[PDB]
């Protein structure tokens, strides 16, 4: 709901990164050779520098919580939840 | 209960997810990859079925008054 709302804001709709996912394998496959790991790399690239980049999640909580105290206490939450759930 | 058009939605989602389950799995074969009976299952149900104690025969009632809207008829 998070990425989505960036998309909206953005403009961009949010399921284009698995349709050029797929349009970059469909291009590499007709030329007739199966995606290298290399492949791959580069396309999670070209996502994280065109459509989704790395700060969209902490520029929401920057937006979310203006005042220092609360943006550090939900952070850590989210830390130490992160921790638990991954480990579960 | 959800209304038709919520329930036809959710039951798109949940197709577009199966489909994105077996998009991955015919990874190696994009622009070739057919759909699985399951889909084709699926989409059936939701053409034939597009969405529409006392209380409950109430409710099946009201859906079965429901599906005279030339709206719904239409989509």
């Amino acid at each position: 709901e998070i990425y989505k709302q960036r998309c909206a804001k953005k403009g961009i709709e949010h399921d284009n990164p698995i349709s050029r996912y797929y349009d970059r394998l469909a291009t590499v496959q007709a030329r007739g050779t199966q995606a290298s790991h290399q492949v791959l790399r580069d396309i999670l690239k070209e996502v994280q520098s065109n459509m989704v980049p790395r700060s969209m999640l902490k520029e929401w909580a920057l937006h979310t919580f203006p005042n220092a105290t609360d943006y550090w206490t939900f952070r850590k939450m989210f830390t130490i939840q992160l921790a638990l759930i991954g480990f579960a | 209960r959800e209304n038709w058009h919520e329930e036809v939605l959710r039951q798109l989602q949940q197709g577009l997810a199966k489909c994105y389950s077996v998009a991955f799995e015919k990874s190696g074969a994009v622009s070739d990859a057919k759909i699985t009976p399951h889909t084709l299952n699926f989409v059936k149900k939701l053409v034939s079925t597009f969405g529409v104690s006392a209380a409950s025969e109430s409710l099946a009632r009201r859906a079965q008054a429901t599906a005279q809207d030339p709206v719904f008829q239409k989509l």
